[PDB]
């Protein structure tokens, strides 16, 4: 059946999907993440878009406000709306997918609701694809792929050559954040291939 | 997060093993999410973060693929120029741009809402600012608009069925991820992925560039540049976040370096120490590395050159032959919380105090900071993430390596001093610091054991469980939050293919209303501890021989 979702849980409740297409196939993922980790997705959301706040209360308030300020909404929503059909499917089938047990879940919070959502005191809401875009943005690019010091690299540069003086302290830096480093031990090895690509370590933006 | 990928010419009773350690810290409910997927073009089963759409740990019974943080440097800071009589602009290529902005507001439980704005440049989203020199700093990511993307190729790269398929999704996704390949031929490869900027000649990646235009990127580098590999002659691929290859430029993160001294190194050991691995035995690798005190090689050599003329009775040569003696491999006494061996707390004590007294000292506050760690410093809890060596540690390696290092050292960290006499003094501070708390007989000294967390709140320190859901366990274990192996064309199997990942706390963070917890809400975290793991299935055979429950949706879009 074009419209049959089977999905099978093995000795350890590991869910497998059944699908025939890519909206239901995903439409499955979605409904199986939402029985297993509804709280964790929930909080996940919140943490990626800077709504934790509205339920945990001022404590978070700068948090959500720097989570806000590193990424830009519309931005990710272009990028979505660009989306092939088929693309679309995945996205739009995992939160159908989560939204088809959430509703479940609200339909009879007595025996579905997680415990954490009465102790922290709300319920979980609909997702759409923005949400599980964001879930990805926001806990594998904006934090595992976003990474810069170059500001305080600065600093230490300026306080090395005040220190040291002009040649010297570029040198210390050199030292200290060297741009690279022969010696160190690489996951490919020398005989295979090296990095084309060679940098100036001297600043010359300036 | 750690990696090795053994090919056909190491492997045993096997063409190709695969084992990932995904370094994440440690959360209850599980970081990871198992999720196996049968149609639309997938045949899929492993383990993912957040249960994104795509497996970042799996295999489809060809090929299997895994990942570890790249830490290339695909971010720079543009210095924007802004005018106190132009609010909300900056000049880029001559002519006063206007800014993107946008009205947030955050609601608060119990509290008053606030509204803010954000913005964003050309370059990027802005820091913050500084209108003393009227200037803002804005964030270029070399992956900017290519968030979805990324997110695309992680999926598709599942359907793949050689090391041509993965590599054209592999270079679609553009954060900076080290991808890993293998398959049931016995191939391996490696890439460094990501989108990394085409810079201005001159311009120097650990510095910010002026906004102003002349310093913008010329455009992104061709994939042909992305440090990649397939079926290497060593035979074997091994990643612990460290250089891709020779020459590669890592972040500029001040506190992040790739030199001689690199935690890989305990890996690609154990590789060739044996010439071919067995699954279990590419396995065991897991527990050795995760109680591998990581200083001790790097810093041995040097202690035994500054005590090896000391006499017999001097402690700080005791010390030493201490450490001589010692593997490196940390295991817990019977009172399950503190180590066999004293040498950890030795080390640590001894290289707190040498970067105290040589790198430390060099650098101008308070930035000296930034290099006074020794990399054992840890909490209760324990740490909240892998352990490394640290900056200073590297740094300080270099510096004992002398003219064996390719790095000048323009500034003697040792100011003067003969290298020996500040490493004997260090290692005085270390006798009469361990000597005071523990006594003098070093044989019966009992020191803390690190413990590890499966924190209620997720890495950005936000609840994603209530406190008591915390889970802890004895023993840290610097290894991956989770641990997957794939073993391709196993002589001892029926099938093309073997895998394997363990998922703790476990599969479910359900608990109903009443407080129940749901079956599989625990049942992996014994398993993580004794470095146990069980069986991912991939064949509807295999799936429906081990089938738990099952149910049937009908739906239409
Ligand atoms: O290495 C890390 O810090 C975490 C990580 C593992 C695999 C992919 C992305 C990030
Ligand atoms: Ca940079």
């Amino acid at each position: 059946s074009s419209s049959e979702i089977k999905i099978v849980r093995d000795e350890y409740g590991m869910p497998h999907i059944y699908a025939n297409d890519t909206w239901h196939l995903f439409y499955g993922y979605g409904y199986v993440v939402a029985q297993d980790r509804l709280f964790q997705m929930e909080m996940a959301r919140r943490s990626t878009q800077g709504t934790v706040a509205e339920v945990l209360g001022k404590d978070f308030v700068k948090f959500d406000k720097d989570i806000r300020r590193n990424y830009w909404p519309d931005a990710i929503r272009a990028q979505i709306a660009a989306l092939s059909p088929e693309d679309m499917s995945i996205l739009q089938g995992y939160a159908d997918g989560m939204n088809a047990w959430i509703d479940k879940v609200n339909t009879n919070p007595e025996t579905l609701l997680p415990k954490q959502f009465n102790t922290f005191g709300f319920t979980p809401k609909r997702w759409e694809p923005f949400d599980v875009a964001m879930i990805f943005v926001g806990t594998m690019a904006n934090r595992f792929s976003d990474s810069t010091s170059e500001i305080d690299n600065l600093a230490l540069l300026t306080a090395l050559k005040d220190k040291y003086g002009v040649s010297q302290g570029m040198a210390v830096f050199n030292q200290l954040k060297w741009l690279v480093n022969p010696s160190a031990p690489t996951t490919i090895a020398v005989q295979e291939s090296n990095y084309p690509l060679k940098f100036n370590q001297q600043n010359s933006q300036t | 997060s750690n990696m090795w990928v053994i090919g056909k010419s190491k492997a045993q009773d096997a063409k190709a093993i695969m084992v990932n350690g995904p370094q994440f810290g440690w959360y209850a409910p599980a970081y990871t999410y198992g999720i196996g997927l049968h149609g639309a073009g997938y045949d899929v089963t492993g383990n993912t973060p957040f249960a994104y759409p795509g497996l970042v740990f799996g295999h489809n019974g060809v090929i299997s693929w895994g990942s570890t943080a790249g830490f290339g440097d695909d971010v720079d800071i543009f210095a924007e120029r802004l005018s106190a009589e132009k609010p909300g602009y900056y000049l880029h290529n001559g002519k006063w741009v206007k800014m993107l902005s946008r009205e947030e507001t955050i609601t608060v439980k119990n509290g008053q809402a606030e509204t803010f704005t954000v913005w964003r440049t050309v370059h990027g989203n802005i820091l913050q600012t500084d209108q003393t020199t009227q200037t803002a700093y804005a964030k270029s990511r070399a992956w900017d608009g290519k968030e979805l993307a990324s997110l695309l190729a992680w999926t598709h790269q599942m359907k793949a069925k050689n090391w041509q398929e993965w590599t054209q999704q592999a270079a679609k996704q553009a954060l900076t991820i080290n991808w890993y390949y293998a398959d049931v031929n016995g191939n391996i490869g490696y890439v460094h992925t990501g989108a990394y900027p085409d810079r201005q000649s001159g311009h120097d990646p650990r510095l910010p560039v002026p906004g102003t235009g002349k310093w913008d990127w010329k455009g992104l580098l061709p994939f042909e540049m992305n440090p990649k590999v397939y079926n290497p002659q060593s035979g074997y691929i091994a990643n612990w976040a460290n250089s891709p290859q020779k020459d590669y430029p890592a972040s500029d993160l001040f506190a992040f370096l790739w030199g001689g001294a690199d935690r890989v190194t305990e890996i690609d050991r154990l590789l060739e120490q044996k010439p071919r691995l067995t699954a279990d035995q590419a396995w065991d690798v897991i527990r050795q590395t995760s109680r591998q005190d990581l200083n001790l090689r790097l810093f041995l050599p040097t202690l035994q050159a500054a005590t090896s003329g000391l006499t017999q009775s001097d402690p700080r040569r005791q010390l030493v032959e201490t450490l001589t003696r010692w593997d490196g491999i940390n295991l817990l006494n019977d009172d399950g919380k503190t180590w066999q061996q004293p040498g950890s707390a030795i080390l640590n004590v001894w290289l707190t105090s040498m970067l105290k007294r040589t790198v430390v000292a060099a650098v101008p506050m308070p930035f000296d900071k930034w290099y006074s760690a020794s990399g054992y410093e840890t909490t209760q809890d324990g740490p909240t993430g892998s352990l490394n060596i640290s900056v200073g540690a590297k740094i300080l390696y270099e510096a004992v390596q002398g003219d064996k290092s390719p790095i000048p050292q323009a500034v003697d960290l040792f100011a003067g001093k003969p290298q020996q006499e500040v490493v004997l003094a260090a290692l005085e501070d270390t006798w009469e610091t361990l000597s005071k708390r523990y006594g003098n007989n070093v044989s019966n000294w009992k020191t803390p054991a690190m413990a590890l967390t499966f924190r209620a709140n997720n890495f950005f320190g936000v609840p994603q469980a209530a406190a008591e859901e915390t889970r802890h366990q004895a023993e840290y274990q610097n290894r991956g939050t989770e641990n997957d192996m794939i073993v391709f064309s196993p002589t001892t199997s029926d099938r093309p293919v073997l895998a394997w990942d363990v998922v703790a706390p476990g599969q479910s963070g359900f608990i109903a209303p009443d407080g129940t917890v749901d079956k599989h809400y625990e049942d992996q975290l014994k398993m993580y501890e004794n470095f146990g793991r069980k069986s991912l299935w991939l064949t509807k055979q295999d799936v429906e021989a081990h089938k738990e429950s099952q149910e049937v949706l009908h739906v239409q879009r």
